[PDB]
């Protein structure tokens, strides 16, 4: 932690006097002190870094995006001074990149990370941070290149292994991803004890038919990442009643359920008219959840936002649902038609959050061949009837009928969420 | 990408500061 250059050593008493104000929680006094030092010693890297750290603390205290933007600029100013110690330069830009990601400036974060790697090309850990940068904007191709270079220099870096494995799995290279995820988690390196990697390791093992999969679910549950071996969502509010199957009465949404069941044929008829006359509005499932088959969805609400063009194709259904904010305001759910054809098998999986319950209304249900398992219980749909399950539990679907199967999916807020939580939880 | 039915993205939420 060598932070002082030749000059900063001669003014260390003034620098320490300012930092002491910051460590003693006197943030506003600290900012003014470091501002004065910056004004008096405009080339001091330690003074400039002190100003940035005080601005950083001030933004936390005030919860101000505008103050944090100021800190992010001051962190950069440190890097442009002459004679900056390498440790100070690294610390300053790293914090800058971190704070850019916090604000959602992912492109800015990436440029900072590319500068850090150009300045310190032998620093493996900075390359790992850059790979994460790419993963956050969904750029799996560039993330993959970065971790390949890291695994070339240091083959047993456990952080690079799990992220490499995560990318392979996301690219549907299931069997290839398993040794990277497994060895990465077993390395115990910092950053590998993460629920995402246990989730995808157990799932890749389930898909290749490896019984060891449930060992990792149980280890993930023992390490605190999963509520149970069955319930493996990662964006959770703790304490919510956890139960695979729900009756209408237990949810308290009886008016919504009665409305769906009383009016189900109207919902069916608008779904069939879209199939027949606007089938381009049904989009294929795009989350790699199928082993095989054809499965498409026509989405009316997503993240609590009404899809206006979609509601032009199902206007009476959209009018009916407007009455029920417990589903239309569910920012962690959707409302959508779901069509599935014969020969379809949906892999076991869970949704991302325990904050919703998922209702299925049967619209066109073949007499045989269609079933849904949630946890250890298999059920089937009925036309005009609502089924309710918590899709944060492992569930699986088969379509082996002789014709198409159409249902209506309505997500509601978990009933035990308070209104404060419903309005403040980030959308998913 | 968004996490609708599954957990396939590296992150499912969006960061918007404070
Ligand atoms: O049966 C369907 O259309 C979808 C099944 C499923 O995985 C879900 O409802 O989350
Ligand atoms: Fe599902």
């Amino acid at each position: 932690p060598k932070l002082l250059n030749k000059f900063d050593k001669t003014i260390k008493a003034e620098l320490d006097a300012a930092e002491k104000l910051r460590k003693r929680g006197k943030i506003e006094e600290a900012v003014n002190a470091f501002k004065e030092l910056v004004r008096k010693y405009p080339q001091s890297p330690r003074a400039r870094y002190g100003k940035a750290q005080c601005e950083d603390d001030l933004a936390e205290k005030r919860r101000s995006n505008e103050v944090l933007r100021g800190a992010i600029e001051t962190y950069q100013e440190v890097a442009s001074l002459p004679d900056v110690p390498a440790d100070l330069l690294k610390l300053s830009l790293k914090r800058r990149s971190d704070r850019q990601q916090f604000l959602g400036h992912m492109r800015g974060s990436l440029l900072t990370l590319q500068r850090l790697v150009q300045l310190f090309p032998n620093d493996t850990s900075l390359k790992n941070d850059l790979g994460v940068g790419y993963l956050l904007i969904g750029d799996n191709d560039n993330a993959k290149k970065v971790y390949e270079e890291v695994l070339s220099v240091t083959p047993n870096d456990g952080f690079a292994k799990v992220h490499y494995g995560f990318i392979l799995k996301a690219q549907n290279k299931i069997a290839e991803s398993i040794p990277y995820l497994k060895e990465g988690i077993e390395s115990g390196d910092p950053g590998t004890d993460d629920g995402r990697f246990y989730f995808h390791l157990g799932d890749a093992m389930q898909r290749v038919g490896n019984k060891e999969a449930y060992k990792w679910y149980e280890l993930g549950h023992k390490r605190g990442h999963f509520a149970s071996v069955w319930q493996r969502s990662l964006y959770n509010v703790n304490g919510l009643k956890a139960q695979p199957w729900w009756t209408p009465k237990e949810t308290g949404y009886t008016e919504l359920v009665k409305s769906l069941e009383r009016n189900w044929k109207l919902i069916r008829d608008e779904g069939l008219a879209v199939m027949d006359k606007a089938k381009g509005l049904f989009l294929p499932e795009d989350e790699n959840l199928r082993e095989k088959g054809d499965w498409s969805q026509f989405t009316l609400w997503q993240q609590g936002r009404r899809n206006e063009n979609a509601c032009k194709g199902a206007p009476k259904t959209c009018t009916l649902l407007e009455k029920f904010p417990e589903t239309t305001g569910c920012r962690r759910g959707q409302i959508k038609y779901s069509i599935m054809h014969p020969g379809t098998h949906v892999w076991p999986h869970t949704g991302p959050t325990n904050c919703r319950l998922r209702m299925h209304l049967g619209l066109v249900i073949p007499k045989e061949g269609c079933k849904i398992r949630c946890a250890n219980e298999t059920k089937t749909w009925e036309e005009g009837k609502v089924l309710i399950f918590d899709d944060s539990f492992e569930h699986e679907v088969w379509q082996d009928a002789s014709s198409f199967r159409l249902i209506f999916i309505v997500d509601v807020w978990h009933p035990e969420l308070t209104p404060q939580q419903r309005r403040s939880l980030p959308a998913i | 990408g968004k996490c609708k039915d599954g957990l396939g993205e590296y992150t499912c939420t969006s960061l918007e500061g404070f």
